[PDB]
RNA sequence: GCUGACUGGGGCCUGUAGAGCACUGAUAGGGCUAGGGGGCCCACCAGCCUACCAAACCCUGUCAAACUCCGAAGGGUCCCAGGUGGAGCCUGGGAGUGAGGGCGCGAGCGAUAACGUCCGCGUCCGAGCGCGGGAACAACCGAGACCGCCAGCUAAGGCCCCCAAGUCUGGGCUAAGUGGUAAAGGAUGUGGCGCCGCGAAGACAGCCAGUCGAGUGGCGCCGCGCCGAAAAUGAUCGGGGCUUAAGCCCAGCGCCGAAGCUGCGGGUCUGG
RNA sequence: UCGCCUCCUAAAAGGUAACGGAGGCGCCCAAAGGUCCCCUCAGGCGGGACGGAAAUCCGCCGGAGAGCGCAAGGGUAGAAG
RNA sequence: UCGAUGUCGGCUCGUCGCAUCCUGGGGCUGAAGAAGGUCCCAAGGGUUGGGCUGUUCGCCCAUUAAAGCGGCACGCGAGCU
């Protein structure tokens, strides 16, 4: 759906979301973001659905650009049992993502059916979103 | 208000020299108006004839463009008519009051007519125009 | 383009900040200060100005430095400029990024393609009393297929290319 | 008509808060909103 | 018999936080491109093309407990100083404990559930269900209760009444009883800062566009409030009752307030 | 599942739990031991009868990614090979 | 709570909640009328008699304006079964 091909490990620790966001961070790519406002693990599941609402819309369009990969592995014990017996399966996987992290980019469309495609996508993540520009994201000399 | 700057050079420049103008109202237009008249009314007196308003609504100040001195007569209205800054018009005196008169029901009135230093007043340009 | 700035002495950067004003520095092989703009004023520039073109700054002694923008670093969260880099220019010659023109448009049109401004910018060689203002593309057979990269450029006088040059500068992909 | 997302439909459409509540009235009935 | 905890200066030891991609893997977009699939098309085996799968290489972007080119704060240790403490070291007699609990921080498990569960550092309850605050309440805030006082100063928290002390002063917000405990998400609810449209080229809204004669629209920051909000005995912010407050934010002065601290008497144990 | 070894969890000394993550051991070598003396890897690109895509041969490039009986880590060619 | 908190369902007795099955208001309707659908306000009052199973529940018969869904230690054994 939206996975690694291979992985190191196959099951991996929860961890944790200190602030900020290392990298990722400004444009880069398209012409307009998807930026996220707050920490959170999205879902594969998520991702697609927003990127495939984006498509929809300008549908067929212009270019997407998706940023989060979901590398993470999330577990989850078999339903109605009990605590112990080793960690639980893998059911999915996620994307960490932390305030400021550009998700998502589009390029060779209009501001009216960009500003929106992304907004629509917004909605499909379970997190804040803000919407950005081409500023002084250009980190050259 | 950035607009007065192509507009502040030309109620004094060209409202100040001409020859042959005179005044008309063109007012109710229903359904039959759209923009014809800057589209196809210059066949009047050739590269010439358009439709505008332009310096016919603060006319108190356009009074006071060409230098005429104490303000307060006629000059504003929908003042739709054609003349031109440098074209001719005559013969057509005869024909004027018949677009008042039944063709219509009344809306030919006038109000000026700057005929080349010859400007004429209410019926002083309806017997005049005759 | 022209920029007040002022002398920053020891006042914590956070208070300067807090106070709509942009922390900073000017460095070049003589000189190091701590500088301070205000950020409005600033961004009014630097949203045109940018890498690609020279500020001058006027310090509260009158003087007017030409400077160049070497680094804006800013805060992830609440995405704005912590700090400013100026780079006072003399008379060497000093390496930036040029903008390009992408004139016209491609023409892979019929499968929904999409332009990619891969270089809206390029790196050169220049000297402060020769820097150009742009440089001149020519994309209009650039289909669906074919591409461009090195040094298939327009270059003046007072240039010298600072890349590869073998490097993809503009490409046409497919549609999402 | 009770929603918790109201928003106008159409341009005809407009909204109004009386009485505590935010409504929307068009000129269609069909499009008439209320908050809750 | 000064060596203790803790502290100052010096010297080693370290691979976390953060960061990074040089290794080990994962990974987005582009270029180039070994093979392989497949179209062109033939067995003379070549040959051309591919908005297909796909090594390395290049450009631009990322991720990682069992990755690290890099790496803090801190931590451990030895030396030399301070440090007389219900400190230390040594030899022996007597034990009880070997069932922990909460809170904060750092990890694992768990579902980034539990008055969950497992370690780590800290702290308290345990044994401080003695004292003040928190409506009530082991472990949240204050503070370590030898005895006495109809004395005094403070702590947290408080000063409209219950209820001790301000219906104290100066400036704002808010009109929901919000305060008096809920989210995505919605809104011409309010207020305060910003920056642009564009207005005698006088349509922003209203009747034929002339009259109309001005302010109109659009974003971006910030504060307070509105809906989103349905559960079972009678309700309620502790209660009365609070609206330029008795709410909220920002300033300041004074008071109240513990078994804390002082004063005065007394007791006991240690050392002198 | 029960002893032993490696790694992580383990919060940069040591140590640190869970029916947490993930692997190994219960052997082996008379040379795979002692000393002395020599020698330097894996790859990659050419080039060469039988010869694959690494048989053996030649030449460049190659600080270590080879190898060190066996799991992992550490270490290591200025040798432990 | 193990030096005892009787542990399904039935009956009898109720009382509460609204996320309403009737009945009273109402707005949309792809509302002609009649009859629906859907949402909004509203428990005051009502919410049947049987066959089958210990059953809860369910299916079925005949009706009905309707044949609501829950809480009260899966309400109620010092009240019965």
């Amino acid at each position: 759906m939206l996975m690694p091909r291979r992985m190191k490990y196959r099951k991996q620790q929860r961890g944790r979301l200190k602030g900020a966001t290392k990298g990722g961070d400004y444009v880069a790519f398209g012409d307009y973001g998807l930026v996220a406002l707050e920490p959170a693990w999205i879902t594969a599941q998520q991702i697609e659905a927003a990127r495939v609402a984006m498509v929809r819309h300008f549908r067929r369009g212009g270019k997407i650009f998706i940023r989060i990969f979901p590398d993470k592995p999330y577990t989850k014990k078999p339903l109605e049992v009990r605590m112990g017996k080793g960690k639980g399966n893998v059911e999915g996987y996620v994307a960490v993502v932390k305030p400021g992290r550009v998700m998502f980019e589009v390029a060779g469309v209009t501001e009216e059916q960009a500003m929106e495609a992304l907004r629509i996508a917004g909605h499909k993540l379970p997190i804040k979103t803000k919407i950005v520009r081409r500023d002084a994201y250009d980190e050259a000399q | 208000a950035a607009a007065a700057a192509a507009a502040a050079a030309a109620a004094a420049a060209a409202a100040a020299a001409a020859a042959a103008a005179a005044a008309a109202a063109a007012a109710a237009a229903a359904a039959a108006a759209a923009a014809a008249a800057a589209a196809a009314a210059a066949a009047a007196a050739a590269a010439a004839a358009a439709a505008a308003a332009a310096a016919a609504a603060a006319a108190a100040a356009a009074a006071a463009a060409a230098a005429a001195a104490a303000a307060a007569a006629a000059a504003a209205a929908a003042a739709a008519a054609a003349a031109a800054a440098a074209a001719a018009a005559a013969a057509a005196a005869a024909a004027a009051a018949a677009a008042a008169a039944a063709a219509a029901a009344a809306a030919a009135a006038a109000a000026a007519a700057a005929a080349a230093a010859a400007a004429a007043a209410a019926a002083a340009a309806a017997a005049a125009a005759a | 383009y022209r920029l007040k700035a002022y002398y920053r002495e020891g006042e914590k950067p956070s208070a300067l900040r807090r106070a709509g004003k942009l922390p900073g520095v000017m460095y070049n092989r003589h000189l190091n200060r701590k500088v301070y703009v205000d950020l409005v004023e600033f961004d009014k520039v630097f949203r045109q100005a940018s890498i690609h073109h020279v500020i001058v700054l006027e310090l509260p002694d009158g003087q007017s430095l030409p400077t160049l923008v070497r680094q804006v670093n800013l805060d992830k969260r609440r995405r704005r400029p912590e700090h400013v880099d100026f780079f006072v220019l003399s008379d060497e010659p000093v390496e930036m990024y040029v903008p390009l023109r992408f004139v016209g448009t491609p023409a892979g049109v019929r499968a929904g393609g999409v332009l990619q401004e891969i270089h809206r910018d390029i790196l050169v060689k220049v000297s402060p009393r020769n820097i150009p203002e742009f440089i001149e593309v020519d994309v209009s057979g650039l289909e669906i297929g074919d591409s461009l990269h090195a040094s298939d450029l327009k270059l003046p006088p007072g240039v010298e290319l600072a890349v590869s040059p073998e490097e993809t500068i503009a490409a046409v992909v497919p549609p999402e | 008509k009770v929603r918790a997302s109201v928003k106008r439909i159409c341009d005809k459409c407009k909204v109004i808060r009386r009485h505590g509540r935010v409504y929307v009235i068009c000129e269609n009935p069909k499009h008439k909103q209320r908050q809750g």
